[PDB]
């Protein structure tokens, strides 16, 4: 669907870090590890929360209805 | 579906009192108090503070079922020492320690940067 | 009383919100309807994982 | 002062790394529990949807709005809707903020938390404002609209406790560690060969003295030094997170004391 | 009442004794419009 607003485990906000993350992958050409590290996701639960997520809404917006 | 309301964990129900003091029939000069709408957060602290009182023979809390937010606290003090006074002294001690801790944290915070 | 009831009831055990209602004729020219109801389910004690 | 002591090792807008000295284990644990759950915070509790032609479901979006971190600075001069003598909600208990989004450009139109507009009267109280720790200043990515998709709704935010729902959680993860050298022996380390080489050494080990093999086990020692790191989400500043944590614990103890005071009635 | 077609952005108001099809389209897939009476959501 869309990037989860907050991490399930701890509760840290991660929804505001999605686009940025993507930028860190395509703009600065970083690996996922460093990209996640720069966003302040030290605990691997949030790190998971962003790395593991699949943005499905971008495929959902392809329909006209 | 059959899940209870969330506020039932901290909001007292209809007729439910906060503390239920009951004379213990087992050992003499003992008491069992039922704390409603409270969990380990309060029980563990109070029980641990009751053990500091050297005029308290016994002090133990327990949560009979995790479904219900409540816990029983058994206190046994020496003769000539009402257990309610032990509970009150424990509570006031807790409050004083927390106040001092708060003040110290506040003074230590003002000396920081960034 | 010149009519018999043929109304469709919501599931006795279920509940939710009417997500979308579809009205369309059939191949034989029969007006038929599909009503989709949406219900968000939250993991409860007893859910299989 | 005279009782427990604090030593702020690190401090920031989001985190506070400190050391609690002269404290019982139960008090530190209880403080942690209070900081995690029992702290008043403002968050979206009610959502009224007018038009929603976006991909996401109604209660989906609603759930996403519920987790939005709102300003809870002057939350203590706000009131619970259950306590307020009004109907449903008012300006003394709740903060109402609207949301009107519509697909304009051919490209994807993003709907953030900044798009939330406060409608109710705040009357001088620093409250309701959605926290934006974002660098671009957008905030939480709420939804995505196509070209003709429209999202029109209203949000009534009410004072709540994280014990009722984690959306009212003022803090994220709280780091907690006592006795890094296991001198109390509260933990029997699992191993295959060498117990010390396999298990990583904690940072807090730099703040205590290592055990001597010539010395026996100290059986009369308890737990005094506690290493904590409190992290806030944004709704309430860290210092105020631990401070209002302390105040909440103290207050709910005072409620029990008051109950004892009241049970003396015939 | 009123309806809205599936594969186009129209807004039909054809009640009973009308139904199919659509205005300036040709397809018979008609959906029903959202209610005016709003519903609340406990954002949890
Ligand atoms: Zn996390
Ligand atoms: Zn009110
Ligand atoms: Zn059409």
């Amino acid at each position: 669907m869309i990037v989860p607003v907050r991490c399930f485990s701890c509760g840290k906000v991660v929804g505001d870090k999605w686009e940025s993350y993507l930028n860190l992958l395509q703009e600065d050409e970083l690996d996922e590890g460093t990209a996640l590290s720069r966003l302040g996701l030290k605990r691997y639960c949030c790190r998971r929360m962003i790395l593991t997520h699949v943005d499905l809404i971008e495929k959902f917006l392809r329909y006209n209805p | 579906m059959n899940a209870p309301d969330r506020f039932e964990l901290f909001l007292l129900g209809e007729g439910e009192s906060k503390l239920k003091i009951d004379p213990d029939t087992k050992a003499p000069n003992a008491v069992v108090i039922t704390f409603e709408k409270e969990d380990h957060t309060l029980g563990n602290l109070i029980r641990a503070e009751l053990l500091n009182d050297r005029k308290v023979l016994f002090a133990a809390y327990k949560v009979e079922h995790p479904f219900f937010a409540r816990f029983k606290l058994r206190i046994q003090t020496t003769e000539g020492y009402d257990p309610k006074d032990a509970l009150k002294n424990a509570c006031n001690s807790i409050i004083n320690k927390l106040g001092a801790l708060k003040t110290n944290f506040e003074t230590e915070w003002n000396l920081q940067t960034l | 009383h010149s009519k018999r009831d043929a109304s469709t009831p919501l599931r006795s055990t279920e509940n939710g919100i009417v997500d979308q209602v579809l009205v369309t004729t059939n191949q034989d020219g029969l007006k038929f309807v599909k009503v989709r109801v949406r219900t968000t389910k939250i993991p409860q004690i007893g859910d299989k994982f | 002062e005279e009782g427990p002591q604090v030593k702020i090792r690190e401090a920031s807008k989001d985190n506070v790394d400190f050391i609690l000295s002269n404290v019982d284990l139960a008090m530190a644990n209880s403080l942690r529990r209070v900081m995690i759950a029992e702290i008043p915070t403002l968050a979206i509790d009610s959502v009224e949807v007018e038009t929603n032609t976006t991909v996401l479901a109604d209660e989906f979006i609603a759930h996403r709005l519920g987790l939005i971190p709102l300003q809870s600075m002057d939350i203590e001069q706000l009131e619970y809707s259950r306590d307020c003598f009004c109907e449903d909600h008012c300006d003394k208990c709740s903060v109402v903020l609207t949301l009107q989004a519509f697909g304009e450009s051919e490209s994807t139109t993003n709907v953030y938390s900044k798009d939330l507009v406060i409608v109710s009267n705040l009357m001088g109280r620093n409250i309701g404002h959605p926290i934006i720790q974002d660098k671009e200043g957008n905030g939480v990515l709420i939804c995505k609209l196509r070209k003709g998709q429209e999202l029109k709704l209203t949000c009534v935010a009410k004072k709540g406790i994280a014990k009722e729902h984690a959306k009212w959680g003022p803090a994220a993860a709280i780091e907690f560690e006592y006795d890094p050298w296991n001198k109390l022996k509260h933990t029997d380390y699992w191993y295959e060969q060498d117990s010390a080489k396999e298990w990583p050494q904690s940072k807090n080990c730099e703040y205590e003295d290592p055990p001597n093999e010539g010395d026996p086990f100290d059986y009369k020692a308890q737990a005094d030094t506690f290493y904590m790191n409190v992290e806030s989400v944004g709704s309430i500043p860290v210092d105020q997170v631990v401070v209002r944590g302390i105040d909440t614990l103290q207050k709910k103890v005072a409620s029990i004391l008051l109950a004892l005071t009241q049970m003396d009635q015939d | 009442l009123k309806y809205i077609c599936a594969e186009c952005s129209s807004k039909l108001s054809l009640s009973r004794t009308d139904a199919v099809r659509c205005k300036d389209c040709g397809h018979r897939i008609l959906l029903k419009a959202r209610t005016k009476r709003l519903v609340q959501f406990e954002a949890r």
